[PDB]
């Protein structure tokens, strides 16, 4: 029936202050498909976000790949927020680079 | 190579 | 070693919204190699991977008509889908659809398959031997009935043991310089107090192709398995995948863990430990 998007936000490689990289949001596990995902820095949307070709797990829940161009730095703040009908708010997930 | 799917279910 | 090809179809239904959206992505082992999507503005069957892109206008002009096809035969299938479980022609329902092949290091056809669900439950199944059905429910049974008379499973078998491996195999070829490459992990541990009492230790995998892995804590030589926190495996964006596992530990305590890795990659399977 539904099943609520499980998140990780994470980057491409290991994030060193001041050099170029991606910041990742994986949502999966979710069922129906349709999903709403913004990345975003200190709190602001990022506007040119790409994301993958829907597709699925062997148990046929969802998965997606959102991801941009970031260059991260000690104060600024990345994040994931995501709505799904399963959530009755938006669900925001904050980038730790040690996960 | 897709298979042609023509069988509605 | 053993490779397989998939093809991945969804059909989500949206009333008020125009006709339901069909998708459909192709995969060999972890490496998507085509998309096709109903609602692009021109929807056409479009390469995912440099190594497809050799294939010939004749190629991409089937794909593409098989996939218009596939798209009115998914439209019809919701709407009856939508009757056998006497639903309300306001909801919004899903149908998605996977089948392939699944070949073994010298190329011939372990097993093939095609299965199907509706709103994210199992309604119908190809069976391993190729020639009969598993119904879900009473509304799969209709399904099977149809088939049946349609000589389906006869035209499935057709097409797993034939163009359906013989596409496997000129893919490998194609792209046999990264399909055939397996790439092992980049391994490490990292450490993270959490109190006087307790750290958290984390075994990384990191650049590793394909997706498989085993990634385990041991103590004392035992495996932890209720005490590991195991996130999903996770694409990195550029080919490749991620994984860590982690287990709480008593400080001072550190060195009696092991973590245990095994990837295809690997000439031999890796034991670490946190090297402070």
């Amino acid at each position: 029936i539904q099943r609520t998007p499980k998140i990780q936000v994470y980057s491409r490689h290991p994030a060193e202050n001041g050099k170029s990289n991606f910041l990742n949001c994986y949502v999966s596990g979710f069922h129906p498909s349709d999903i709403e995902v913004d990345l975003l820095k200190n709190g602001e949307r990022i506007e040119k976000v790409e994301h993958s070709d829907l597709s699925f797990s062997k148990d046929w829940s969802f998965y997606l790949l959102y991801y941009t161009e970031f260059t991260p730095t000690e104060k600024d703040e990345y994040a994931c927020r995501v709505n799904h009908v399963t959530l009755s708010q938006p669900k925001i997930v904050k980038w730790d680079r040690d996960m | 190579n897709q298979k042609l799917i023509a069988n509605q279910f | 070693g053993s490779h397989s090809m998939r093809y991945f179809y969804t059909a989500m239904s949206r009333p008020g919204r125009g006709e339901p959206r069909f998708i459909a992505v192709g995969y060999v082992d972890d490496t998507q190699f085509v998309r096709f999507d109903s609602d692009a503005a021109s929807p056409r069957m479009a390469p995912r991977a440099p190594w497809i892109e050799q294939e010939g206008p004749e190629y991409w002009d089937r794909e593409t008509q098989i996939s218009k096809t596939n798209t009115q035969t998914y439209r019809e299938s919701l709407r009856n889908l939508r009757g056998y479980y006497n639903q309300s022609e306001a909801g919004s329902h899903t149908l998605q659809r996977m089948y392939g092949c699944d070949v073994g290091p010298d190329g011939r056809l372990l097993r093939g398959h095609d299965q199907s669900a509706y709103d994210g439950k199992d309604y119908i199944a190809l069976n391993e031997d190729l020639s009969s059905w598993t119904a879900a429910d009473t509304a799969a049974q209709i399904t099977q009935r149809k088939w049946e008379a349609a000589r389906e499973a006869e035209q499935w078998r057709a097409y797993l043991e034939g163009l359906c491996v013989e596409w496997l195999r000129r893919y490998l070829e194609n792209g046999k310089e990264t399909l055939q490459r397996a790439d092992p992990p980049k391994t490490h541990v990292t450490h993270h107090p959490i109190s006087d009492h307790e750290a958290t230790l984390r075994c990384w995998a990191l650049g590793f192709y394909p997706a498989e892995i085993t990634l385990t804590w041991q103590r004392d030589g035992e495996d932890q398995t209720q005490d590991t926190e195991l996130v999903e495996t996770r694409p990195a964006g550029d080919r490749t995948f991620q994984k860590w596992a982690a287990v709480v530990v008593p400080s001072g305590e550190e060195q009696r863990y092991t973590c245990h890795v095994q990837h295809e990659g690997l000439p031999k399977p890796l034991t670490l430990r946190w090297e402070p």
